[PDB]
DNA sequence: CCGTGTCTAGCACAGGGAAATGTGTCTGCTTATCGGTAGAGTG
DNA sequence: CACTCTACCGATAAGCAGACGTACCTCTCGACCCTGTGCTAGACACGG
RNA sequence: UCUUUUAUCGAGAGGU
């Protein structure tokens, strides 16, 4: 059962960090690059996981036991604020912080607005999708000139 | 801190010299004319 | 017509040419207002009186 | 890059058909499959990337059940789900799928 | 030529200080040199 | 050549039997190729441009610049000419299709013989380079402040390199101890990237020279002046505390910002490499040679203490003497810089992503040329020197347009200076005529009303130096008897003259009028 | 406009009291206006420009 | 060997969203130091 | 009935940040950037 | 029987 996996204060402590918006992935990555190649080491990096979710812009979360060792795998980092600001996850926090989601609509018959081309915010019904599940039939008032200025 | 955010909206919709903040720039990067202004100066309302 | 023009026909004491000056030949307008509230926000139609 | 839906790991997907998966290929067989098997079993599309250095010892790879895997980059949510066909397979070897889908 | 250049916007500031404070005060019916609103600033314009 | 090369570096873990290839990726470049102003047309043709029709279809007057590259790989398991942008060119210099030809084909080339160039061409538009104007680095100077202030004299000094003529950082020394007010009467000085006004005796024996002898030595040229010797003494009583280098070197380290746990192992290192570098960069930044700075640090505590006790005028800040103009040269070179470090690290940026999908970028498409060209047509034309993005904040004013009217208001425009000191404050210092404008500078010619004063126009016989290296005057120096620093001990040479060469301190000598 | 309508007068910047005044208007050619040289004194005005 | 179809790459257009670190005088108002008591716990 | 030992309000500076630069009039010269998605064109491979 | 259009922000060069 997910209840019996709950943090404890066992656990090792995670930090929030301020970083350049859209770069929370590529900070993500060094870090496990950083983390893989000290193994072993005389000086590993005493992270034990990172990780940035979409929800939450600008930001990475940081699994660790020192403080210090935050700022160790961050050291150079060009996508990070140079400003000392991380700050603290509560115990009680650090599972929604992994929460993985009800949008997920869409019927036929029903009303839907087109976001792109000459149909651009334009209402029209869903007639039918596709088997595979990714484009959508639409039933559309059409914009034509019966090929008036055509060359 | 998106409550934050607009108190800073907010703030900067009556003043953009907020002593102890950035000024709040336009698209283009030019500081915006907040109500504030309009008004005093030289070249305002009630001088102008 | 600037300010320092405005304190010399102060200085004459010629009232109306300014009221004239800063109103007639500028910007007239006028505003319809209630008299309970105060404020100018009177909604108003005159061709239905 | 694709992330494995029975793992969570997220590899360039050409991996996938090289090498297979390194957590799962013991019984998905990716290596020795189709692209269409390739991508029956791992998604396009997925989100919350997490580095695990030390699966053995971080609470995140624990709640995400990833403790007993590689370290790697793993994702929080995978979207799909296997196909019943594989579901099937899987529980004829013993594993048990929990979707990542959320 | 410097000095020149120097001086005359002062004194046109100042003159604007001053004509800014003394700007409401009147003659009433009676020689009272009374401001804007009461305060007799001479008993008597002039004294005479 | 001022950054040469590029590197990247990948070292193992790839997905692989464990077998590490340690792989980096190195760019180089060497040789610069320009070709004179080419029209290339919409068509697609191209042929040679002149400036008439440069200013008749609305066109700029540019040069293309060619550099070459060069790439190579590291491994240990354990190309050709880049068209970088245009370059907008100077009329009647070399390097145009007009320093040549001679009137008849200047006449055929719809040119008048008496314009003589010196302006540059933007979008159909003729604009000029205002002589700008800044003060002289790498000299010494001491001012002093007014009353109402716990500071009665200042030692001031801007460092800067010389291969580049830049500036880099600015360092000051401050004399406490009002005439019989305020106390003490210490020195405290200050430095790049710290805190607090650090003392002098630690700044001393933080460098390496812990007893007094050394010290007292450096600073004082004489053992008879015991009224400077009399105003000593707080420095040294001030900076008892410390006697050895470690305990003072991390007295720095401690103050100067960086991160906040850098004790003493990694500190004291930290302390180190600050008083290698930002202090006092103009002299030198390869080790052991501190002992060169100490001595110059002699000298200035010197001048300061001789100029507090009044033996010895303030500066003035206006002597012409002290004064660089910058033309057309020292301006075009930073610009170009910034706009190259931005290329460059944009050819960063676009080797990492597309040696992440694993293929061989092709360098005639890792490279957008727009950058130098929009960066100078923009700066150039619109006078907001700088860039674009930091709009305010940056210098603006300093290409102008030409003054075509009369033939004499043009002559005075490729010949002015502009000082900026502002509008603001007043003051009848920096508008008036000084002494030593004369045949320098012109006395009657100047604008009237906001700018009195500012604006300059040369002389008929004025002149701007170039730039030559200095290795040949050491040369012709240490020919005839120059004798080194080290070798010196001011009680061994209290009658040497002390030769300076562009400000730092090279050498002594002692008879001066063979030399 | 016509002969003798009385026409304000004014000069920038106007200080004391006299730096506006009415004069009464003269029709005359070409493109300039004209004073009697006496009022010199409170415009502090000279033909120069 | 030629033609057609599919896939990949490049260019153009539209939509959404910020940053690597790099001038001088006055007055009033908001914070620390100073005293000074001015009391009461004390021998 | 000397004594301290602390809770008061003075009177200090004390540091601080911001608020403020004559009047009117004429003329000339300039304009968002970056990233992602979609569409079109070209090249290569396969089939007839 | 009328009517009838002059962006915007900013920068600089000027005249009393
Ligand atoms: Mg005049
Ligand atoms: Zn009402
Ligand atoms: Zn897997």
């Amino acid at each position: 059962p997910q209840r019996l996996l709950i943090p404890t204060v066992d656990d090792p402590g995670i930090w929030g960090v301020k970083v350049r918006l859209g770069k929370e992935k590529d900070v993500v990555r060094q870090i496990l690059k950083k983390k893989l190649a000290r193994e072993g080491t005389k000086n590993p990096l005493e992270i034990y996981s990172a990780f940035q979710r979409d929800s939450f812009k600008g930001h990475v979360y940081i699994e660790a036991r020192k403080a210090e060792a935050i700022n160790d795998a961050l050291k150079g980092n060009v996508n990070v604020f140079s400003n000392n600001s991380k700050f603290l996850v509560g115990i009680v926090e650090y599972k929604d912080l992994l929460r993985p989601v009800s949008d997920v609509k869409l019927t036929r018959g029903s009303y839907v607005r087109v976001k792109n081309g000459k149909f651009k915010g334009d209402l029209a019904q869903v007639d039918e999708v596709l088997e595979n599940g990714l484009e959508a039939r639409l039933k559309l008032v059409p914009r034509l000139d019966y090929g008036k200025d055509l060359s | 801190e998106v409550e934050q955010l607009l108190q800073f909206h907010v703030a900067t919709y009556m003043d953009n010299d907020i002593a102890g903040q950035p000024q709040a720039l336009q698209k283009s990067g030019r500081p915006v004319k907040a109500i504030r202004a309009r008004l005093k100066g030289k070249e305002g309302r009630l001088r102008g | 017509f600037g300010e320092m023009e405005r304190d010399c026909m102060i200085a004459h004491g010629a009232a109306g040419f300014l009221k004239e000056r800063l109103m007639e030949a500028s910007d007239a307008f006028r505003v319809h207002v209630c008299g309970i509230c105060g404020l100018m926000s009177v909604i108003a139609n005159l061709k239905k009186n | 890059e694709r992330a494995c839906m029975l793992c969570g790991i997220v590899l360039p997907g050409r991996v996938f058909m090289q090498n297979g998966c390194p957590n799962c290929d013991s019984v998905l067989n990716l290596r020795d499959s189709d692209q269409a098997t390739v991508n029956e079993c791992t998604s396009s599309s997925f989100e919350g990337l997490v580095a695990v250095g030390d699966n053995e010892h971080s609470w995140v790879a624990k709640w995400l059940r990833v403790d007993r895997f590689q370290p790697g980059l793993y994702a929080v949510r995978v979207d799909g789900r296997l196909p019943s066909d594989i579901v099937a397979a899987l529980e004829q070897y013993g594993v048990y799928y929990r979707p990542r889908d959320g | 030529l410097i000095d020149t250049a120097v001086k005359t916007a002062e004194t046109g500031y100042i003159q604007r200080r001053l004509v800014k404070a003394l700007e409401d005060i009147m003659v009433h019916y009676d020689g009272t040199t009374r401001n804007s609103l009461g305060d007799i600033i001479q008993f008597l314009y002039g004294e005479d | 050549w001022e950054e040469p090369r590029l590197i990247l570096d990948q070292p193992a873990q790839h997905t692989n039997e464990k077998d590490n290839i340690n792989k980096r990726y190195e760019i180089r470049f060497g040789k610069i190729y320009l070709s004179r102003p080419t029209m290339t047309e919409a068509d697609g043709t191209t042929h040679a441009m002149f400036p008439q029709e440069a200013r008749l279809r609305n066109l700029t007057y540019s040069s293309p610049v060619y550099l070459d590259m060069e790439k190579s790989m590291f491994t240990s398991i354990d190309g050709n000419k880049v068209h970088i942008g245009k370059v907008p060119i100077m009329l009647r210099s070399k390097f145009c299709s007009l320093r040549t030809l001679d009137e008849v084909d200047l006449y055929k080339m719809k040119e008048c013989p008496y314009d003589m160039g010196g302006y540059f061409v933007i979008n159909g538009s003729e604009k000029v380079l205002i002589a700008q104007e800044r003060s002289a680095a790498n000299i010494v100077q001491v001012f002093k402040k007014a009353a109402p202030s716990p500071i009665s004299h200042v030692a001031e000094i801007r460092s800067a390199l010389e291969k580049g003529s830049r500036l880099i950082s600015t360092m000051q020394i401050k004399l406490y101890g009002r005439e019989d007010k305020g106390t003490g009467r210490t020195i405290k000085a200050t430095l790049p990237y710290v805190k607090q006004d650090i003392p002098i005796v630690i700044v001393f024996r933080a460098l390496g020279v812990v007893p007094d002898g050394e010290i007292l030595q450096h600073i004082c040229y004489d053992e008879n002046d015991w009224q400077m010797l009399e105003m000593l003494k707080p420095c040294i009583e001030e900076g008892f505390v410390i006697q050895d280098k470690e305990v003072a070197l991390d007295f720095i380290g401690r103050r100067g910002s960086a991160a906040l746990g850098i004790r003493r192992e990694k500190r004291i290192q930290y302390a180190k490499d600050i008083l290698q570098k930002e202090l006092l960069p103009h002299i030198t930044q390869e080790e052991g040679f501190e002992t060169r700075k100490t001595f110059f640090l002699g000298y200035m505590v010197n001048r300061l203490l001789l100029c507090a006790l009044e033996r010895k005028d303030q500066d003035d800040r206006d002597h012409f003497g002290k004064k660089r103009l910058d033309l057309a040269g020292p301006l075009l070179a930073n610009l170009f810089r910034i706009l190259f470090r931005k290329l460059t690290r944009e050819i960063y940026r676009y080797m990492q992503r597309c040696i992440e999908t694993d293929r061989d970028f092709n360098l005639n498409l890792a490279v957008k040329s727009t950058t130098i060209t929009s960066g100078l047509k923009y700066s150039l034309a619109t006078g907001n020197w700088g860039e674009q993005k930091k709009a305010m904040s940056s210098r603006a004013g300093v290409s102008q347009v030409l003054n075509r009217y009369t033939y004499s208001s043009t002559l005075s425009h490729l010949r002015r200076t502009n000082t900026p000191i502002g509008r603001d404050g007043k003051l009848a210092k920096p508008r008036q005529l000084h002494n030593t404008h004369w045949g320098l500078v012109c006395p009657a010619e100047t604008p009237e009303g906001q700018a009195c004063g500012l604006v300059k126009n040369l002389s008929l016989l004025s002149g701007i130096s170039i730039g030559s290296p200095s290795e040949p005057i050491i040369n012709f120096l240490e020919e005839w008897g120059m004798e080194p620093l080290e070798d010196y001990d001011p009680a061994q040479h209290t009658k040497s003259t002390r030769i300076f060469v562009n400000g730092v301190w090279t050498g002594i000598h002692r008879d001066p009028s063979m030399l | 406009l016509m002969d003798d309508d009385p026409v304000l007068f004014n000069r920038q910047p106007s200080l004391h009291k006299m730096s506006m005044m009415a004069h009464r208007v003269k029709v005359m050619p070409y493109s300039t206006f004209r004073l009697n040289l006496s009022v010199t004194s409170p415009y502090n005005a000279d033909f120069d420009g």
